[PDB]
């Protein structure tokens, strides 16, 4: 089932007329001064045995080179992102020799049967609160929430409630409320969500403390924090 | 009393002019090449026990501007060097200041002696940094 | 005796107001044929670009002066001084504290920030050469 | 399809295209600012001027704009005509009258489209001696810095942000030579696709703030073709490194998937690579003490204990590569290999795989999404997870205006005519979520309900 | 203009080639070389070549022979399909015209017939083409490596070969020990040349250091390549502007003479005509360096074959010339002062008084030199008939300069093909009486030194007014005072020193009269900001190739005198 990955990119013996594909622009600077504060003797250039690319500027990045993997776009007289026009067949089209990437599976000749597993209609329960998942572009992903520039772009941790359910609980916007998941206790400030239906509880998925496995789970206890 | 064997070759020995088994000093100048490097290694071997080597110029200190397939990147790769004199080409006064910087090593002895840790970068620092005004370059 | 245009030791100069003249634009590093300049841009809270570190490998340098003529601030200049010599090649690597001198060198009066549109302390918008005052879009005058 | 005559030579081009996108495909360099391949032609900057003749014998013609001129069969144009060249130089000269002296301290320097076109026209001598107009700046949030003095009024930013990306908080203000591009007041740009403005703006007005902390020029970068790791869409990227740290994230063109645009999580979420807390050497514990090992020591130390163990299991990850999971699977055996995701998340993923492989329904690429005529979104808050699909779905909803304009014989590149014909007519889009989504401004109906009700 | 692209179809050599081989047997390329360029097939190379050798005003000299890779050349409109190419530059003195023949090759079949039978100077050129590219010349007697050592795998001017030393593994001395052992066991396998042979094989190594294997003179074989710096390869990894320092180091005595053909060739690709003040300034610096080189040749010539006590005063005069050069340019040697479109700065305001002091100072010394060398008998007796050659030997081996002019062939480049405004000056071309030897060559140089001082007299009194840089968008860099104040000038300066100036796809070619012989630059642009191919023709390579033909029948002392008389430097030879 993973046989297509061989054709996704060429191997480390692929050459453009004997040249390896370059990683650095041809005007790359500081070769004899970058590492000169540790040792004045220039080290050897890193050697890549895994891929067709070289850890240097001594290689090829021609717009008309027969390849699909283009590390960066540059042309004579076009130093900006507008240099991608030289690498396409028609401007705004596909890359000249084809876009990189291959589809592992093609469309099957025959389809499936109809799924007859229709769920019953949702009903709220006293005590149990369904966890409605809320996702954020700048908080829900594991690696990128550890970026320091994302700390201010992500919102404050909250807990979203229907107005009728917050009226039954007795809270308003901003009140810190406590709940129990799996024997643990987390306290969060309440936010009010009119479009959220009653019996549900909005949590931000993938944050520091709220795992995405919690989607579709249940909160047994919910009360004002003291 | 220092006896100099000058192996200056091209475009770096023209300043030296303006400035076997008998020498104790080898003043390597010029570009050191991959093809001719055994010649300098045998001439270094021929000399007697108390050797001193002065590298002058960027082509002998490093490869200089010739970071190219046919040039070795410095004479210090294969022979020990004592003094380095930057420039392309250096000056006769620099050659004089090299012999003056080397007699201090000849009179200071493992010849570091914990006194050669002081460097001209730090020693002439308060001289060079206090400079404010320089002559305008539209005049002779 | 040396002429004024002599190509010896490379220094970094200062403004007549006393700040370092280098704005870490990296044009001197790229224009060098030997690749003997490394630097990184830093920025003050005032907003002034300046080099975090400036490193010249004088073992490699050929004193061609292409760095001086590349510089759009007159910060890097070549001085009449050939007196250099060291026991170690590692001591031919000069940092910014070995290169930054106390005055403006060959060009006593040029300040780049007075030309530049970018706003730093002492020069808000419209306080540069041949620059008018900013007009807001909400202004009553058509 | 069509044949045109350019500067005496003869070429074969597509008739539906305009003259700028025809001639740029043939390798004929015409300067331009306001045109974009994604955004279409509006005709504002007047930089793309060519001389057009009526036939082969007409010696004195007229200056037209090649972005606004169709490449019909029988077209006679001259890029290198002297009057066209002088006018194109004058357009650069008029833009240079109010431009600040900022290239050493501009982050667009060396990667600036205005710098390239100024050289390409061959305008190097200043005649203007009067004062320059200045603007104050806005705060646009933690990602994008603002410098309005560098603006050339090409209108690419507003055409991308409002028309293409359907953002609401960027507009043009003022009139005549005092036009101001920005927000009504300071604050964060609300769009999830705000960061494409750094590539879309041909000057240094909108620049990457995350890159200006550790800035380096483009020629000092080391680039590799890479894939975004922040979600499942697979946008092609070109990460750049200097001095051992990842510096910026650039869009890598792929005409099948992402083309010119990335999302903000992909563009700005790279900072975890540059953390000081990452392990750089193998580390072995000894009670409370920690021992640092090299690669050879770590392998010999680990396999001594692994030989003495009676059963070794392996836990993979969805954020690890295919070669990394397989190698883990090869080390413990396939009977001892676990995926690392929960059982309920595993059950939804293999059912999602089953309908793609065995459903018999084609699954479109990210750019093929923009050709569809109706979209039903069930449960997936797609702007927050898979954000480039939401950008692709907005373009699909605009297909209704393209169909009406085609019936009235308006060309595909004349975007302001197509938008005028449309007048809020949309292809139908029906989204279901537990709350409101960011696709609600263009959706025909929104259904807020629990997941069983969806 | 003198830079516009021409096919040279009105040259009379093409019409007689049409009437001899037909219209379908070649293909004409439109260049900016100034000469016709014709693509011929390799099966017709010898027929076309020997046809030009017996034209009624024949092409007598093979100027250059080298190769191009051409595999990564994207702009190839009009050319035949080539994977490699070999060019042949031929010169007719009687027509004052040149022709270039280009042979196209495929990557599997790098084979072309040798040109050595027609023109003897082609032997070293084909060995270099075999060394640096992988073209095999069929019929070559000793086709071995002339630049790199004999165990060097790889052809360094191929485009798949990495240029930089850092890209290879450093000097770990694994190969230094093996090369040392090989050099220690210096023995003759009878492969180092013809080597027919009782016979004592001796290696003698002496203004440059090189080895020669001599048979004791029955046979002598120069071994060169000890000073190879990869200058031609360096042109591919440097921009057009940042390559300029490397030009100054092809010849150490040349200085600004060496920069002149390169900047003139780049200005043809740029389409720049320079102002008159640029022409007079460039001619001034080139005649100053020419005087310095000629005084060095006359000085060193008098020291080896005579008493060196009076002529040591010439060091003070060379010190005055170096002080005047570093007053104008900045630095005594390797100025790197010529720019694309002009020079680096204007002349400083006190230049006239120093040049006037040098022009007043020089005639007394010059007339003492004429007395010291023209009237002497001992050096004249040791320099007359010492390895002499004539006009037939000069034109065979591509010998130019004082050598060629010492025979009856009056051929200067400054009069035949004027460059840099040399045609607006009043100077004479000295010439010998048909025999080129050691006395005649030195006497010619004394006459040339006086003519150079006449050119400097006209430069001081007719120095015109105006810019030191052309007004053109490819003038690199722009004037700095405009760069420091004006944004469009700053934008042009920003991209020119960083990415580089964009030269459009063409081929240019310039020849200048150098301090020693004729130096040329053949530059190819593929439309980028770096050169695709840079070819440097140095006359010393031909002059050093000519010595085994003339020294055969002489002593070792005659070899030392002949080597001291010829105008050769090993930096020129190996580049
Ligand atoms: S250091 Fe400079 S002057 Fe000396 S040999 Fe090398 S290039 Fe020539
Ligand atoms: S020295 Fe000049 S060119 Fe170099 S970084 Fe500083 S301002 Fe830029
Ligand atoms: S003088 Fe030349 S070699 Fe030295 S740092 Fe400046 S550009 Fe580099
Ligand atoms: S936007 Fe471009 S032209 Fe304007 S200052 Fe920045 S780099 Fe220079
Ligand atoms: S801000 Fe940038 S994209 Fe917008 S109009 Fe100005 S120059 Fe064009
Ligand atoms: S949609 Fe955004 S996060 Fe997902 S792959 Fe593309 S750029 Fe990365
Ligand atoms: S690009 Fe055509 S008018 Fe602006």
């Amino acid at each position: 089932e993973l046989a297509g990955i061989k054709d996704a990119a060429p191997d480390a013996t692929f050459r453009i007329r004997g040249q390896k594909l370059a990683r650095e622009p041809h005007r790359y600077s500081g070769r004899t001064a970058m590492r000169a504060n540790i040792s004045v003797h220039e080290p050897r250039q890193p050697q890549d045995i895994d891929t067709m690319f070289t850890f240097s500027m001594e290689g090829n990045n021609q717009p008309t080179a027969h390849r699909s993997q283009v590390p960066f776009a540059w042309a004579p007289g076009w130093n900006s992102p507008q240099a991608w026009n030289k690498f396409q067949d028609e401007v705004g089209g596909k890359l000249r020799f084809g876009d990189p990437g291959v589809r592992l599976f093609e469309t099957s000749e025959n389809g499936l049967d109809y799924f007859t597993s229709v769920p019953a209609r949702f009903q709220p329960q006293d005590g149990k609160w369904r966890i409605a998942p809320y996702y954020h572009l700048f908080g829900s992903d594991e690696l990128s929430q550890r970026a320091p520039v994302f700390q201010s772009r992500m919102p404050q941790p909250y807990i979203k409630l229907n107005p009728a359910d917050a009226a039954k609980l007795g809270v308003n916007a901003g009140t810190r409320v406590s709940f129990s998941y799996d024997g643990n206790t987390v306290t969060l400030p309440v936010e009010i969500a009119e479009g959220l239906t009653a019996g549900q509880v909005g949590l931000p998925m993938g944050m520091s403390g709220i795992a995405p496995v919690l989607a579709g789970a249940h909160l047994e206890d919910l009360k004002e924090a003291q | 009393s220092i006896w100099p064997y000058n192996f200056g070759l091209s475009c770096c020995y023209v300043e030296m002019v303006t400035s076997p088994r008998q020498a104790d000093l080898m003043v390597v100048a010029g570009t050191c090449f991959t093809k001719m490097a055994p010649v300098i290694q045998r001439l270094y071997d021929q000399m007697l026990e108390p050797k001193w080597v002065i590298s002058m110029g960027a082509c002998a200190n490093s490869g200089g501007m010739y970071d190219i397939y046919s040039v070795v990147q410095g004479v210090d790769k294969f022979i020990p060097v004592d003094v380095y004199i930057p420039g392309c080409p250096p000056r006769p006064e620099a050659y004089m200041q090299a012999l003056m910087l080397l007699q201090e090593s000849i009179g200071k002895e493992q010849g570091v002696y914990r006194a050669n840790m002081q460097s001209e970068r730090e020693r002439k620092r308060g001289e060079r940094i206090a400079v404010t005004n320089l002559r305008t370059p539209d005049e002779i | 005796y040396l002429p004024p245009r002599y190509r010896g030791r490379i220094v970094l100069t200062r403004d007549p107001d006393g700040e370092e003249r280098c704005v870490a634009c990296n044009l001197c590093a790229v224009a060098c044929p030997v690749g003997c300049i490394s630097l990184q841009k830093a920025e003050t809270k005032d907003g002034r670009w300046y080099p975090e570190f400036f490193r010249i490998n004088f073992s490699r340098c050929i004193f061609c002066g292409l760095c001086e003529e590349a510089c759009p601030t007159t910060a890097i200049q070549l001085t009449p001084d050939f007196e250099m010599g060291e026991y170690k090649r590692q001591d031919l690597v000069y940092e910014k504290e070995d290169l930054l001198i106390s005055g403006p060198g060959k060009y006593p009066e040029y300040n780049f920030y007075r030309m530049a549109g970018m706003a730093i302390d002492g020069k808000d918008k419209g306080e540069a050469e041949n620059e008018a005052k900013p007009i807001d879009v909400k202004s009553l005058l058509p | 399809m069509a044949t045109i005559h350019v500067d005496g030579k003869e070429y074969e081009v597509n008739g539906a295209d305009n003259l700028l996108e025809a001639c740029l495909s043939l390798g004929l360099d015409i300067p331009y600012f306001c045109w974009h391949p994604a955004l279409g032609s509006v005709g504002a900057c007047r930089q793309c001027a060519v001389k057009q003749y009526q036939n082969a014998e007409d010696t004195r013609g007229r200056l037209v704009m090649s972005c606004m001129t169709p490449a019909s069969d029988g077209t006679f144009i001259s890029i290198d005509d002297e009057e066209a060249k002088q006018f194109r130089e004058s357009v650069v000269e008029w833009l240079m009258t109010n431009h600040p002296h900022d290239c050493p301290v501009c982050e667009e320097g060396g990667n600036c489209h205005l710098q390239d076109m100024t050289v390409m026209t061959g305008h190097s001598f200043r005649r203007y001696r009067f004062t320059k107009r200045t603007h104050r700046n806005q705060d646009l949030g933690p990602f994008i810095s603002h410098e309005m003095n560098r603006c050339i009024a090409c209108y690419r930013c507003v055409r991308y942000y409002k028309d293409y990306a359907d953002g609401t908080d960027l507009g043009v203000y003022g009139a005549h030579d005092n036009v101001y591009f920005g927000r009504p007041e300071d604050g964060t740009l609300e769009s999830e696709f705000s960061g494409n403005l750094v590539e879309i703006c041909p000057t240094g007005v909108f620049t990457d703030k995350t890159h200006s902390e550790r800035y380096n020029r483009k020629w000092d970068m080391q680039f590799a073709p890479s894939i975004c790791q922040q979600c499942s869409i697979g946008c092609n990227i070109s990460p750049g490194e200097r001095y051992g740290e990842l510096r910026r994230i650039e869009n890598r063109y792929n005409g099948t998937v992402n083309h010119y645009f990335l999302c903000d999580r992909g563009r700005f979420g790279y900072g975890y690579v540059n953390l000081k807390d990452r392990p750089r050497q193998p580390v072995q514990r000894r009670g409370d003490d920690f021992i640092t090992l090299n690669a050879e020591q770590a392998m010999q130390g680990a396999a001594d204990i692994l030989r003495q163990s009676k059963k070794v299991i392996g836990i993979g990850s969805p954020r690890a590569s295919v070669e990394s999971n397989f190698a883990l699977r090869e080390l413990v055996g396939e009977e001892n290999f676990y995926t690392g995701i929960a059982h309920g998340e595993q059950e939804r993923l293999q059912l999602a795989l089953k309908v793609l492989r065995e459903g018999g329904i084609y699954t479109p690429a990210l750019r093929e999404i923009e050709s569809y005529d109706a979209v039903l979104v069930l449960g997936e808050d797609v702007t927050q997870t898979g954000a480039r699909v939401a950008l692709a779905v907005r373009q699909a909803v605009k297909g209704k205006a393209r169909e009406m304009a085609a019936a009235q014989k308006v060309a595909d590149w004349q975007i302001a005519a197509i938008l005028n014909i449309g007048q809020r007519a949309k292809h139908p889009l029906f989204v279901t979520n537990v709350d409101d989504t960011r696709l609600d401004d263009i959706a025909a109906w929104t259904y807020r309900a629990p997941v069983e009700d969806q | 203009p003198a830079w516009q692209t021409r096919d040279h179809l009105d040259d009379p050599v093409i019409g007689e080639l049409r009437n001899r081989f037909g219209p379908d047997a070649f293909t004409v390329q439109a260049t900016r070389t100034g000469v016709p360029v014709v693509w011929i097939k390799r099966e017709q190379l010898l027929e076309v070549g020997d046809f030009l050798k017996k034209l009624p005003k024949p092409y007598v000299m093979l100027f250059d022979l080298h190769g191009m890779d051409e595999r990564l050349r994207t702009h190839r409109e009009g050319l035949p399909a080539a994977d490699f190419s070999v060019f042949y530059h031929l010169i007719s003195i009687d027509r004052n015209r040149d022709i270039m023949l280009k042979v196209a090759l495929a990557e599997n079949d790098l084979h072309v017939p040798t040109f050595t039978k027609l023109f003897p100077n082609a032997n070293w050129y084909e060995r270099e083409t075999w060394d640096l590219f992988g073209i095999t010349f069929d019929g070559h007697p000793n086709l071995r490596r002339i630049m790199m050592p004999q165990t060097w795998k790889g052809h360094p001017l191929r485009k798949d070969y990495p240029a930089r030393a850092t890209e290879f593994s450093p000097f770990e001395l694994t190969k230094a020990k093996q090369d040392l052992e090989m050099e220690a066991l210096t023995f003759k396998p009878e492969e180092w040349g013809m080597k027919r042979g009782d016979f004592m094989f001796l290696n003698l190594g002496p203004h440059g250091a090189f080895r020669i294997v001599l048979q004791l003179i029955v046979d002598c074989v120069p071994d060169i390549g000890y000073h190879h710096r990869g200058a031609e390869k360096m042109g591919e990894r440097q921009s057009w502007h940042s390559y300029i320092p490397y030009t100054d180091r092809i010849e150490y005595l040349g200085g600004c003479v060496n920069e002149m053909p390169y900047v003139l060739a780049v200005e043809k690709l740029a389409g720049i005509t320079v102002p008159d003040r640029v022409n007079v300034i460039r001619v001034m610096l080139s005649e100053l360096f020419r005087i310095n080189s000629h005084l060095l040749y006359i000085s060193t010539f008098i020291q080896d074959v005579g008493a060196m006590t009076p002529v040591f005063f010439a060091f003070t005069d060379r010190q005055k010339i170096y002080d005047l050069v570093e007053a104008i340019t900045g630095f005594r040697m390797h100025p790197a002062w010529f720019r694309i479109g002009g020079v680096a700065h204007d002349l400083p305001r006190g230049w006239d008084r120093l040049l006037r002091e040098f022009l007043d100072w020089m005639p007394k010394r010059l007339a003492s030199y004429e007395k010291a060398a023209l009237q002497n008998t001992i050096l004249k007796g040791r320099s007359q008939g010492v390895a002499a050659y004539g006009a037939k030997e000069a034109l065979e081996w591509g010998t130019t300069g004082a050598g060629l002019r010492a025979t009856g062939i009056d051929f200067d480049v400054r009069k035949a093909r004027p460059y840099s405004g040399y045609e607006n000056f009043d100077f004479e071309i000295p010439v010998g009486g048909g025999v080129s030897d050691c006395y005649t060559r030195v006497m010619l140089k004394v006459e040339e030194l006086r003519q150079s001082l006449r050119i400097l007299e006209q430069c001081l009194n007719n120095m015109p007014e105006g810019p030191f840089k052309a007004d053109h968008p490819l003038t690199t860099p722009p004037p700095k005072e405009r760069t420091l104040q004006h944004i469009e000038t700053l934008i042009t300066h920003f991209l020119q020193v960083s990415w580089g100036p964009v030269m459009p796809a063409n081929e240019s070619f310039q020849m200048i009269e150098a301090t020693k012989g004729i130096n040329s630059y053949y530059l190819t642009s593929d439309g980028s900001t770096m050169s695709y191919r840079t070819r440097v023709r140095t006359p010393s390579f031909a002059h050093l190739q000519q010595i085994p033909a003339a020294i055969r029948g002489s002593l070792v002392s005659d070899l030392i005198v002949y080597l001291g008389s010829i105008d050769f430097v090993m930096s020129d030879v190996d580049r």
